[PDB]
């Protein structure tokens, strides 16, 4: 369980927006950037989020989508 | 001659029976649409000039009104999402696709340009292109064996389409497509001119914007070693989408991360995270978050590389946004590290600057906080010497921003302040 639990972040009390809770074998295979209950042991659930968090897209260092060919 | 047209006498041009009178009302009609901002898009589409000059496209005995309505449809998809409808609409794309082929470069070139604007108008018109062939004469155009012997301008805006087709994640592209671009990229990525390196680059940061699949798709044509290459360019515009896409990388698993840093990636990074441009120092302080949620070995190849004083000086003073991302990057470390690692740490001076984020008006970094002083406590434990730590704490005026959280609205916050206190303090 502690190998696990050591790559998600506990953010509190279960949230149920966040759906049933997961066994930590189930939240072992969690994706990046996810967030899910979690029972621990023994009993209690928990919200945590992954520690590997995905981009932030940066939309101000973005290039332009379009390019508009002006006269020179 | 063509300058400075009504739309009403582009109009009574167009609809002459005269290909001679119809070209020179095409260039008026480009001529307007490229010598102002703003161009008149929407005067253009309600006058119902773009299925004309679609056809025009076709007309492969008249290259010069192929080439002016191509750079005037160009323009007019430069636009809004609705404007670039309204060529798709017009049936633009795979007359675009067509003329590719042509024998002037010139021509060929307005019809990537066009190409490249439909596409990035996002998933959808990518994936539209793609379905009606583009890739194959796209690719075909850069099929030669020095790309120097290209123009430029051609191959910078053959670069950029190409890219294009590599943009947006909802959906991703189709694995086929990009299996398919991928070889061409690599190719482009190794080109000595600096918009084709940014925009390889951004190419690259959004193929690897995505499942750890994705990721491994361009990790395994051996491109990490380019990418950290250009990571320590001179020119911002290059070390941005390479910076992006070695941030992403790192997101992936343990393995996927250790390419990166096989590739010698860490040394760059104190040029990085002292980088005067505010999104370098926070992409560079995101990615280096994303490293030390790794493997003991690879929170011991930051240290080594002597980035935890960088750590220490971006948690001190950066933008709020950086900081923040430093913080992750602590309460990882912290999380998966050694007890040598974690006393390292502190004897970098850690403590202070840590403390002194308690004041923040964001409940996600005191969260993130107190759960790094939570795991330092920790391995202090294992050490015996919690008092020295709580000291330490107490004299940079931390016991006090601890104290004060556990009148806290939020939950796990006050909880967590009010447990460091019963149990240390």
């Amino acid at each position: 369980e502690s190998a696990v639990l050591r790559g998600f972040l506990i953010l509190g009390k279960e949230d149920r927006r966040y759906g049933p809770a997961l066994s930590i074998n189930e939240l072992s295979n969690l994706a990046k950037g996810e967030k899910a209950n979690v029972l621990i042991g023994q009993g209690d659930v928990v919200l945590v989020m992954k520690r590997k968090r995905d981009s932030s897209i940066l939309t101000d260092s973005q290039t332009a989508t379009k390019r508009i060919r002006m006269a020179i | 001659g063509t300058v400075n047209w009504s739309v009403e006498d582009i109009v009574k041009g167009i609809n002459s029976n005269n290909l001679e009178s119809q070209l020179q009302a095409t260039q008026a009609a480009r001529k307007l649409l490229s010598r102002e901002k703003q161009p008149p898009i929407d005067n253009i589409i309600r006058a119902g000039l773009i299925p004309k000059f679609v056809s025009f496209l076709g007309k492969t005995d008249c290259s010069p009104i192929q080439f002016e309505s191509a750079w005037a449809l160009t323009n007019i998809a430069s636009g809004t999402s609705e404007q670039t409808k309204a060529v798709v609409d017009g049936g633009a794309i795979p007359a675009f696709i067509s003329l590719l082929a042509s024998p002037h470069a010139h021509i060929s070139e307005q019809a990537v340009w066009a190409l490249g604007n439909i596409a990035g108008d996002g998933s959808a018109f990518r994936d539209l292109v793609i379905k009606h062939g583009a890739i194959d004469p796209l690719l075909a155009l850069l099929a030669v064996p020095d790309l120097s012997t290209l123009a430029c301008g051609y191959l910078r805006n053959l670069t950029w389409t190409l890219s294009n087709l590599c943009r947006n994640k909802n959906p991703a592209p189709p694995l086929d497509a990009v299996e398919q671009i991928l070889p061409t990229l690599v190719r482009l990525l190794h080109h000595n001119d600096p918009e084709v390196l940014a925009d390889s680059c951004w190419a690259i940061s959004y193929l690897t914007d995505g499942p750890n699949e994705r990721i491994e798709m361009v990790v395994k044509k051996g491109v990490v070693p380019q990418l950290v290459k250009l990571l320590g360019a001179t020119e911002l515009p290059i070390v941005t989408p390479a910076l992006r896409a070695i941030g992403n990388i790192v997101t992936g698993t343990d393995e996927q991360t250790q390419k990166v840093i096989d590739a010698g990636a860490l040394a760059v990074f104190p040029s990085l995270l002292t980088n005067p441009k505010t999104n370098i120092q926070k992409e560079a302080t995101w990615t280096m978050s994303n490293i030390t949620a790794g493997r003991q070995d690879q929170i011991q190849q930051v240290v080594n590389h002597g980035l935890v004083p960088f750590l220490v000086g971006v948690l001190s003073k950066a933008d709020f946004k950086t900081q923040k991302e430093a913080a992750w990057a602590i309460t990882n470390y912290t999380s998966g590290g050694t007890v040598e690692q974690i006393v390292y740490l502190v004897h970098c001076g850690i403590i202070e600057p840590l403390m002194n984020l308690l004041s923040a008006k964001d409940t996600k970094i005191i969260q993130v906080i107190l759960d790094a002083i939570s795991n330092i406590f920790q391995a202090a434990e294992k050490l015996g010497e919690t008092e020295k730590l709580s000291i330490m704490i107490e004299e940079c005026g931390g016991l006090d921003k601890i104290e004060a959280l556990q009148r806290h609205e939020n939950e796990s916050v006050y909880k967590a302040s009010l447990n460091l206190i019963e149990k240390y303090f």
